[PDB]
């Protein structure tokens, strides 16, 4: 009875609902991304169950404001719904404060938001992890918010099925020199690799990015750099 | 409405916009509001149009009687105080702004404000109309007295211009009309060679920057211009 709902600590401080959450991310879709300097580039693996999807189907990559985008790894829904809250943050900072809302606080609000939903008996943990790319003021960001709402800054970040060996493959890369555009190679080439293919028989990779070369707008990469 | 006139040595300048509104309507946008008293003595007139345009029509009537009666020039004084009289008397039923302003022998270039209540003041110079707000800190700053008939005369075209170029109430035309020992020189600078407008001031030439394009950043650049 200790694990049925994130109100509740285990023996050991220890939140297992969060935990168990966490297990729907890492069983998820690959992601990975890499901050460049100048910009953030991030990529999923889409697995489809059918061979008649539309090509757009399901994307897990959405655009927060102008510059920062979040892309979802675990849940689809749950993230959808980070997504909209991403995006009122987003909305607010413009609105009231006339300024696009910086990377860091984005992802902070945005881990807020993941957060309180593992504090309640009533509300469970969100199933993903949203990887929130920014390049705002503050400069290429790249966070991620994991169920639990921890928040962290990465130059380079894997998750989901594969994360284990995609991280081998992203500590092959040179985040100092890397660019935006090497980095759309890169980070799909890794997602091809790490793909398994008798388990997820049909995969797009699905990838987008926000640097120099968008006018620091975030946005899916045309289907000619892949 | 903006008039004002200013002394010299010797004569006295008058100056008006020629802007005459319904509130926010121009129904003249040439009218004279430099009125002929007698041949060196002129008001300008404020408020009503009608008002003024009555009594001026009155007053220098019965200065034109007097001046047959008494054989002899009338001085500025005389036309003040007529002015005032009328001014005073009508105090509750018109809107009237005056100056009088004019050249006698004996006591030079003179200038009297006759304003609303129908005080009468004598002065260096004065302001009336709606446009003299405007030109209150323009005088206290770049004015300075003793200036001659042609210092004084684009002086006042530059306060008229600097009064109508904020008064909405004001506009058009510059009239000016020169009062002293000899013929009386009207002026009138149209609104294209105006010695002063915003439209043409350099510092009002970059536009605010209020239609900011839909960036990534804070750091302002400038109006959008074009959807692209």
């Amino acid at each position: 009875g200790h694990d049925q709902s994130t109100d509740v600590f285990s023996a050991e401080g220890r939140v297992f609902q969060v935990e168990y959450a966490g297990k729907a991310v890492d069983n998820s879709s690959t992601a990975v991304a890499a901050c460049c300097k100048d910009g953030v580039v991030v990529a999923v693996e889409k697995v489809h169950t059918s061979r008649m999807l539309e090509k757009g189907s399901n994307n897990r990559i959405h655009a927060v404001d102008r510059q920062a985008g979040i892309c979802i790894c675990g849940l689809l829904p749950d993230g959808r719904a980070i997504v909209s809250r991403a995006r009122q943050e987003a909305e607010n900072s413009r609105d009231i404060f006339a300024t696009p809302i910086r990377g860091s606080v984005l992802a902070n609000r945005v881990g807020e938001f993941m957060h309180a939903y593992t504090t309640h008996f009533a509300y469970r943990p969100f199933g993903c992890s949203a990887i929130i790319a920014s390049y705002a003021d503050d400069g290429p960001q790249l966070f991620v918010s994991d169920p639990s709402g921890t928040v962290a800054g990465y130059y380079g970040v894997a998750l989901g099925k594969a994360k284990t060996v995609a991280k081998s493959e992203l500590e092959k890369l040179d985040f100092s020199s890397l660019t935006c555009d090497e980095a759309v190679g890169k980070l799909a080439s890794i997602l091809h690799e790490v793909h398994d293919k008798q388990k997820d028989k049909l995969y797009e990779v699905e990838v987008a990015w926000v640097c120099d070369k968008s006018d620091r707008k975030f946005v899916h990469v045309p289907a000619d750099m892949v | 409405t903006t008039i004002l006139a200013v002394s010299y040595n010797g004569g006295v300048v008058l100056a008006a916009d020629s802007r005459t509104s319904s509130g926010t309507y121009v129904v003249n946008r040439a009218s004279n509001k430099l009125t002929k008293l007698t041949k060196k003595i002129y008001c300008c007139r404020s408020g009503s149009a009608a008002d003024t345009q009555a009594l001026a029509e009155r007053v220098s009537n019965y200065l034109g009687s007097y001046q047959t009666d008494i054989g002899a020039g009338v001085n500025v004084a005389t036309a003040a105080n007529l002015f005032q009289k009328m001014c005073y008397m009508n105090r509750w039923n018109i809107s009237a702004g005056i100056i009088v302003a004019g050249y006698d022998p004996i006591n030079g270039g003179s200038v009297y404000s006759i304003p609303s209540g129908g005080s009468c003041v004598k002065l260096d110079y004065a302001l009336g109309g709606s446009g003299s707000i405007f030109l209150y800190s323009f005088f206290d700053a770049n004015y300075k007295p003793g200036m001659s008939k042609s210092e004084c005369v684009a002086f006042c075209q530059r306060a008229v211009a600097h009064a109508y170029s904020r008064d909405g109430s004001s506009g058009g035309l510059i009239r000016t009309i020169t009062l002293d020992a000899d013929e009386p020189e009207d002026q009138t600078i149209p609104w294209n060679r105006s010695p002063y407008c915003m439209e043409k001031d350099p510092k009002y030439v970059t536009q605010a920057t209020q239609n900011q394009p839909f960036s990534s950043s804070a750091k302002i650049t400038g109006n959008r211009m074009s959807s692209t």
